[PDB]
RNA sequence: CGGGACCGAGGACCGCGCUCUGCAAGGAUGCUGGCGUAAUGGUCACCAGCGACCCGUCUUGAAACACGGACCAAGGAGUCAA
């Protein structure tokens, strides 16, 4: 994989080489590529110090760098928003374009005839014996 | 509901008549008054309002 | 000049809600339940309740 | 641990595409209220069936009232309590008129005799001793004895605490 | 001993602030130290704890074992 | 006036509807799981310190 | 439906209203008594209950240590010029 400047990458140092890592803070962090080398890459990371963000730069080998999927959902949602909006304009019917948080469950009825409940104790009697 | 609740100012209640539980800063299921108490919030609303 | 409690002053209740007088006269806070003989609880509910 | 009620709590795993009808689990929980009963029910399922509250639901919460609260009964309680050594089994007996009163007497008894709290006690079984010969403990055996009759020696009279001074020395014979 | 007639100097139960703070710090450092040794504990631990079982003085232990057998035979027949 | 009358009637009907659904499930030998609550009142009972 | 305490802000009318000759509806009025003076009120001294380390400076993160202070009157220290 040939990485390019401006690409957003994830840092995952594979292997159990955590005995002598100088900086374990950037493991699992996501940053922007500014410099490309054959076996190295320059990553811009932002750290939070109290109320402000400080900007740090690291040099990570390509073996610990994978492309990130941060904007995949945004570009995808833009695409079906455009497509369903075109479809809604075609068929003349309103449609929802906004994703919503999970709503509480409604009322429903659970049958008992084939699903008789099992009475449980705080310990299992099979374990007691 | 968003517009109605944001139109409503936050309610400034008084301290409950009869008080809190003896150890106030524990969970409701532990014998305190923090956390979710489900339909038991109505008695606290009567006491504080 | 003075906020008056509508739950203590009936005039503020009638100003904010004209249906309060109709509610009080028709006693809509004391509506009895619908008539009819209630069917008894099924037995299997009782054995499920009292099952050890 | 308070004015306890016994609740039948039935819950289940949330239905999925793989499992459209999950199994239902029923427990008898002695709790002060329904919120505590549901919390203890989910705690026991996390301990046993690995079913979390966030992925499960409560189907039913009901109150189990005593059938005959006016009949004197003997109750045997098999329980486990946690101390600094670890977990221990205990079987105890209580002469009460309801299961909930037996459980409150149990909780007070364990707190008094072993300093065990609510979270350190697990109630495994509460049973009715239907026959007199099923009673094992001597402190219940002496109470279920034939023709039980005893006096009450040295009864201090009940005098109001606001009446500071008395004119005659009280008697402790009635 | 002649404690009744000639008692010695009393042992004060009134704590001092320096002693209370020092004892609290010692308790905190002991908790952190036993947590660290629990993390670096080389002693073998069982995956499943030893369960004591049912007490013998329980009057319905035999019918509980009967319930266990009918449950396990029912499970074996179902499986 | 008419709107308050409608609201009072709706509250009474929704309460009787929940009771009727629970009774129908109990009579048919099942349990009616009520809908989860949609409104929560939250009160801050601890101070602004630490 | 009672029993109790504290409060009376504003000062022609306007408004929302209702039980609509009027009103408990955008903030207290009506009736009555004693006194008309140290009676209310205020100041000073003292007693009583409760509360309350001696100020300034230095130090460090802070206390402590250290330094100054017998009392009073007058004087007494970020000014001017480029």
């Amino acid at each position: 994989r040939t990485y390019r400047v401006g690409d957003i990458v994830d840092i995952k140092v594979n292997g159990a080489v955590q005995k002598g890592m100088p900086h374990k803070f950037y493991h699992g962090k996501t940053g922007v590529v500014y410099n490309v080398t054959k076996s190295a890459v320059g990553v811009i990371v932002y750290k939070r110090v109290k109320h402000r963000y400080i900007e740090k730069r690291i040099n990570v080998r390509i073996e610990h760098v994978k492309p990130s999927r941060s904007r995949e959902d945004f570009l995808r949602r833009v695409k079906e928003n455009a497509e369903l909006k075109k479809k809604a304009k075609a068929e003349g019917v309103p449609v929802q374009l906004k994703r919503q948080p999970a709503m509480p469950r409604e009322a429903h009825t659970v049958s008992i005839a084939d699903n008789k409940p099992v009475t449980l104790a705080p310990v299992a009697y099979e374990t007691t014996i | 509901f968003k517009q109605a609740a944001n139109f409503l100012w936050p309610f400034k209640l008084s301290n409950p008549n009869g008080g809190f539980r003896p150890r106030k800063f524990k969970h409701f299921i532990e014998g305190g008054d923090l956390g979710n108490r489900e339909e038991h919030i109505n008695a606290l609303i009567r006491a504080m309002n | 000049v003075q906020k008056k409690n509508p739950l203590r002053n009936k005039q503020i209740m009638l100003r904010l809600n004209p249906y309060a007088s109709t509610f009080a006269k028709e006693k809509l806070g004391e509506v009895k339940a619908e008539e009819g003989k209630p069917p008894k609880v099924p037995a299997s509910f009782k054995e499920l309740l009292h099952e050890a | 641990m308070g004015r306890l009620q016994e609740y039948q709590v039935i819950g289940r795993h949330l239905p999925t595409e793989a499992n459209p009808n999950p199994a239902l689990y029923r427990m008898r929980i002695f709790a002060p209220n329904e919120v505590v009963a549901k919390s203890r029910f989910w705690y026991f399922l996390r301990g046993l069936k690995k079913v979390k509250k966030a992925t499960g639901e409560i189907v039913s919460v009901n109150v189990i009232s005593e059938k005959h609260p006016l009949k004197v009964k003997n109750f045997g309680i098999w329980l486990r309590y946690d101390s600094r050594s670890g977990t221990h089994n205990m079987y105890k007996e209580y002469r009460e008129t309801s299961r909930v009163a037996a459980v409150e007497a149990m909780y007070a008894d364990m707190a008094a005799r072993h300093r065990a709290r609510f979270r350190s006690i697990h109630i495994l079984k509460v049973v009715e001793l239907e026959k007199t010969e099923d009673v094992k403990r001597p402190y219940i055996k002496q109470l279920v004895a034939k023709n039980l009759s005893f006096p009450l020696p040295h009864r201090v009279p009940k005098i109001s605490t606001k009446k500071i001074f008395s004119a005659k020395r009280p008697s402790t014979f009635s | 001993a002649g404690t009744i007639n000639k008692p010695k100097k009393p042992t004060s139960k009134r704590k001092t602030t320096r002693l209370r703070a020092k004892i609290s710090k010692r308790a905190a450092e002991k908790k952190r130290k036993e947590r660290k040794l629990a993390r670096k504990n080389p002693e073998w631990r069982s995956k499943l704890k030893k369960d004591p079982g049912i007490p013998n003085l329980f009057p319905y232990k035999e019918r509980l074992l009967q319930q266990i057998e009918e449950e396990r035979i029912r499970r074996k027949e179902e499986l | 006036f008419k709107r308050a009358e409608k609201y009072v009637k709706e509250y009474r009907e929704q309460e009787r509807e929940k009771i009727r659904l629970a009774r129908i499930a109990k009579q048919q030998g099942s349990f009616h799981i009520p809908a989860e609550a949609k409104l929560v009142f939250v009160i801050r009972i601890k101070g602004i310190n630490k």
